[PDB]
């Protein structure tokens, strides 16, 4: 992956580019599906640790813990 | 003492199906629900185009506030929904 | 024993199983092959996590 | 829409984390008049009445009932 | 992105991506080729955003809403105990056998502990129990 | 609900006066003297 | 896709992974 | 046994040839430019495909055997093939009026459902005499689908394209006979429907709401839904055609109910018709 | 019976109301009767994780309405009664087909 | 000695669950930063020497 | 009484005992209110 092209080699790149060009194949992004992805994977990561770490609490502790108007009648009885 | 556990979490499940008192996030949510229930059924739309039932709720400062914010919601949705974001088809080619 | 309980509504008097709700881990198991590659990257983490640690 | 979010995103936050915090705690821990007044002391919900005002017949023209 | 409307073959439209060159411009003038714009609405480009944020929103809304369920539960629960250890030593106080219970005396007992054992799936279906 | 807004002399006006007629002939809610003869010699 | 280096620089990338 | 071993290894060469004919299917590339080939045309799978899930539910029904699903695929089957198809077929592009009259042709039909699902405990057909349904010759009855289907096909080749008609101000009027429709629909059904003990066993006369303006509201209700339909696309051809066929078939049904009632009621519904003469339309016809 | 079973999601069963199934067996002439025994039906029901009221659930139900429970259980010893309870019941349903029977024991 | 590393483990999980919530809450603010755009760089920040 | 009929804080069951049944009024032993009646009988011979 080449290192920062600045901004404006284009002009003259293109120009000496399509001498030696063969084949382009640009990797176009999406944005929308990417995020969606994106959010729902990280999602998925944390609820997997989280799942798995509450299995293993559950399981250490629940092994190692059982190793482990007043005086009235109050004057004449 | 594990059961009991489910008991608490249970009843306090029937009763967010209900309406005692929650937070204002489920009962905005029951009440979301309940106007779902009300306009998927057609016995229930068909007597609501009556301005009886209009009348009788609007003779009865947040609610005028929650109301406006839905219109000018609906204006500037509205004047979204019409135009092209670049506007000269000719001079953009 | 002796009772008092006729024959017919002896099996009335016994509790049910009950199949648990099945829809819950098909939906774990879309939402994980949704996400396999992340499943597969954590995984191989883990791995080497672990082996770092042993 | 990206002040909404942001306000629900930051009310949400500080939710989680007085729940958590909350959970946490709670982890380590393990006259007539009076029931008359307060049958109804809030007014009923809109969607309560825009429900209730709707009712229907309900199965009495059935040969059973 | 590109979408031709091809005059022989088939398909007749394709779909291609393009890197940014003048050069585009001056073979695509030079064939000599028709050339439009493709406009949208506003809303096309306002669902973006929204669409992009929606189920981020969505999974934090289901966090805060399980979470603060589970809260209130073992508060509930948490305040129940407590009060039952509070008063087992303090109000009213609290809490042959086998030869006198014969016949009909288990017959109650095994609907008692099944009617307890889950007192939801009747009051939840607001089926009372037996009451005396 | 209807007899709140509309005005009296609207409500007075003869159009209105010829609006209750109809809408009593297409109700066919038409009083004749015959019902009111055979409900009074029906009554005690 | 844009990683986000420390000091606030949001770098751009190619596809992913 | 011999035999077994002898039909697992011919069960293993047989599947092991079916795997292979898939895979080699599938992996080839040229199969992959021929069988994405045919992409083009995926609103087309569908659209047919569905058809004949239609006509095999149908005559599972006519045997007996038809589930809830299967007969609301009936009449799905007919109600898309009927709106949606021909302007798909003639336009090539579906967008606007098409898509929500679809929508109100179900919305339409799913009347009857409610209300008596509403006064009932369910949809089972419920016991009572021979005599009180009338019935109508089963080719006047194909002949009345035919029909509709013909008119509809020229309905939707006899209107301009989809992007010719108006909107806007001339858009609102068709939402005007949308709703009155509907409302003069449901009201003569929930007349009907509430003084009937059984399924169809009418207990006295009906002459309220939309049965004191038209004497058969519910066939006027229906028709008119075409005619609006037929008023969407702007073809007035097939409005007219629509109203002759459904005119002379709904009439003929018309005449047989209203023989019978008149005779198993008498005096009632001939006060009644003397009432309202106007048959199907307000003072037209 | 039918609108108090129904109302809870319960669907009673299409032969004793469809026939003369349950007209022979339900009594409890006034009201808190059909409460009490639609709850104790309901109740059952629940036990076996059902959502159909048969007959046999309604004749448990009134059985424990209509009996109380004894210990030290003991039966008849000389029969002729059972003859005289056998002759009456019959009596009683050939006859008066207008009034139910309690089960004989 | 088994209570003090069963408290450690019972403060984790939770922290784990909290440390879940945070990096969505985070992910979601993560997408409106950008690299600030000028008429010398653009955003980009690199140029011809 | 103030709460709610169908929950966790209804399930207690009235337990009774008495000696004469037939001195309780009709209104207590009426259905709903007491559902089951048990009789203990005096033991037998190989009990006692
Ligand atoms: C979904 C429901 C199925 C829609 C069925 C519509 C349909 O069959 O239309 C075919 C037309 C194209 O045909 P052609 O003349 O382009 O060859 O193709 C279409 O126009 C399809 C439009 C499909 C809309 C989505
Ligand atoms: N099955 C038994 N085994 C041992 N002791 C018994 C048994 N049954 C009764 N007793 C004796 O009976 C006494 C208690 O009687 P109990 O309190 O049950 O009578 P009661 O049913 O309360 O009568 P009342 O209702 O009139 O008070 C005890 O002191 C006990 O010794």
């Amino acid at each position: 992956i080449v290192d920062r092209m600045p901004i404006d080699g284009w002009n003259d790149v293109w120009k000496k580019l399509h001498q030696q060009i063969v084949n382009v194949e640009v990797f176009n992004v999406d944005v929308v599906p990417a995020e969606v992805y994106t959010t729902v994977a990280t999602f998925v990561v944390w609820s997997m640790r989280l799942a798995l770490f509450v299995s293993l609490y559950v399981w250490i502790d629940s092994i190692t813990r059982p190793i482990y108007l007043g005086s009235l009648g109050k004057s004449r009885a | 003492q594990f059961k009991s556990w489910i008991f608490e979490l249970r009843e306090i499940v029937r009763e967010i199906k209900n309406a005692h008192y929650f937070l204002d996030s489920w009962t905005q949510f029951n009440s979301v629900g309940s106007f779902i229930h009300i306009f998927f059924h057609q016995e229930r739309f068909r007597k609501l185009l009556d301005p009886r039932i209009f009348s009788i709720l609007l003779l009865r400062r947040y609610f005028t506030i929650k109301g406006v914010v839905l219109f000018v919601v609906a204006a500037l949705l509205y004047r979204i929904n019409n135009r092209n974001m670049v506007e000269s088809k000719n001079l953009y080619l | 024993r002796e009772s008092t309980m006729p024959d017919r509504f002896r099996y009335l008097t016994k509790e049910a199983p009950d199949s648990p709700i099945i829809w819950p881990w098909f939906v774990a198991l879309g939402f994980l092959v949704y996400a396999w590659r992340a499943v597969l990257f954590e995984l191989s983490n883990w791995r080497k996590a672990a082996f770092a640690i042993l | 829409l990206l002040l909404v979010a942001g306000y629900i995103v930051r009310t949400h936050l500080l939710f989680v984390s007085r729940a958590y915090s909350e959970l946490q705690t709670e982890f380590e821990k393990i006259r007539e008049f009076l029931v008359q007044f307060s049958t109804l002391r809030a007014e009923k919900r809109i969607d309560q009445i825009l429900l209730s005002l709707t009712h229907s017949d309900h199965l009495s023209k059935n040969d059973s009932g | 992105r590109l979408y031709v409307t091809m005059k022989e073959g088939f398909p007749l439209e394709y779909i291609v991506d393009i890197p940014l060159d003048p050069y585009l411009f001056e073979t695509i003038c030079n064939a000599g080729v028709e050339v439009d714009l493709l406009q949208k609405r506003q809303i096309h480009y306002f669902m973006k955003v929204f669409i992009a944020l929606l189920p981020g929103i969505l999974i934090l809304w289901f966090i805060r809403e399980s979470a603060m369920l589970l809260l209130i539960t073992s508060k509930r629960f948490l305040y129940k105990k407590y009060n039952q250890l509070f008063d087992m030593a303090y109000a009213e106080n609290f809490i042959y056998k086998e030869v006198v219970l014969g016949g009909d005396v288990w017959d109650l007992l095994d609907e008692l502990m099944i009617y307890m054992g889950n007192p939801m799936q009747y009051y939840e279906k607001d089926v009372a129990f037996v009451r005396g | 609900t209807f007899s709140h807004i509309v005005p009296p002399w609207l409500r007075k006006t003869k159009v209105a006066k010829t609006m209750g007629k109809m809408l009593v002939n297409h109700l066919g809610l038409n009083l004749t003297k015959d019902d009111l003869e055979n409900v009074v010699d029906l009554m005690e | 896709l844009t990683v986000l280096i420390k000091r606030g620089i949001l770098i751009l990338i190619h596809k992913k992974a | 046994k011999p035999m077994d071993v002898v039909k697992l290894t011919l069960l293993l060469s047989i599947l092991t040839v079916a795997a292979k004919k898939t895979l080699t299917l599938v992996l080839d590339p040229f199969f992959w430019m021929y069988f994405s080939w045919t992409w083009l045309f995926w609103p087309w799978f569908i659209a047919v495909g569905l058809a004949g899930y239609g006509i095999y539910c149908f005559r599972k029904h006519w045997l007996g055997e038809a589930n809830a699903f299967e007969q609301l695929g009936i009449v799905t089957s007919v109600f898309t093939w009927l709106t949606l198809v021909p302007p798909a077929y003639f336009n090539g592009y579906l967008e606007g009026w098409p898509y929500v009259f679809f929508l109100a042709y179900h919305y339409f039909f799913f009347f009857n459902v409610s209300v008596r699902k509403r006064l009932y405990g369910d949809f089972y057909a419920r016991t009572h005499d021979p005599k009180w349904d009338v019935n109508t010759p089963l080719w006047s009855r194909i002949l009345f689908g035919v029909g509709i289907m013909v008119g509809h096909w020229l309905a939707a080749f006899e209107g301009p394209e989809l992007h010719r008609l108006p909107g806007g101000w001339a858009n609102v009027g068709i939402w005007i006979l949308i709703v009155i429709t509907m409302l003069m629909h449901y009201d003569s059904t929930l007349y009907l429907a509430r003084y009937s003990e059984k399924v169809v066993v009418p207990t006295a006369v009906v002459q309220f709401g939309p049965y004191r303006w038209v004497r058969h509201p519910i066939y006027a209700s229906t028709m008119l839904l075409f005619a609006a339909y037929c008023t969407a696309l702007r073809a007035p051809l097939s409005l007219l055609f629509l109203l002759a066929v459904c005119l002379v078939y709904y009439n003929k049904k018309a005449k047989m109910e209203e023989e019978l009632m008149v005779e198993s009621f008498g005096q009632s519904y001939s006060d009644y018709a003397d009432k309202v003469r106007h048959k199907f339309i307000p003072f037209v016809y | 019976f039918f609108t108090l079973s129904y109302t809870r999601g319960f669907h009673l069963e299409k032969k004793m109301f469809h026939t003369n199934g349950f007209e022979s067996i339900t009594m409890g002439s006034s009201a808190r009767d059909l409460v009490a025994l639609t709850n104790e039906a309901l109740s059952i029901s629940i036990t076996q994780k059902k959502s159909i009221i048969d007959t046999n659930t309604i004749r448990s139900a009134l059985h424990r309405q209509t009996w109380d429970l004894r210990s030290q259980v003991r039966s008849v010893q000389d029969h002729g009664i059972l003859f005289y309870q056998i002759g009456r019941a019959v009596a009683q349903n050939v006859l008066i087909s207008n009034c139910p029977i309690d089960p004989i024991s | 000695i088994p209570e003090f590393i069963s408290k450690i483990s019972y403060l984790s999980v939770f922290a784990v669950a909290t440390l879940g919530t945070y990096d969505i809450a985070l992910d979601l603010g993560k997408k409106v930063i950008c690299q600030r755009d000028c008429k010398t760089c653009n955003g980009w920040q690199a140029l011809r020497c | 009484t103030g709460i709610d009929r169908f929950s966790l804080r209804q399930a207690v069951i009235f337990i009774c005992a008495t000696n004469r049944p037939d001195e309780l009024d009709l209104e207590f032993v009426r259905s709903g209110r007491i559902d089951r009646r048990l009789y203990i009988g005096l033991p037998d011979a190989k009990q006692r």
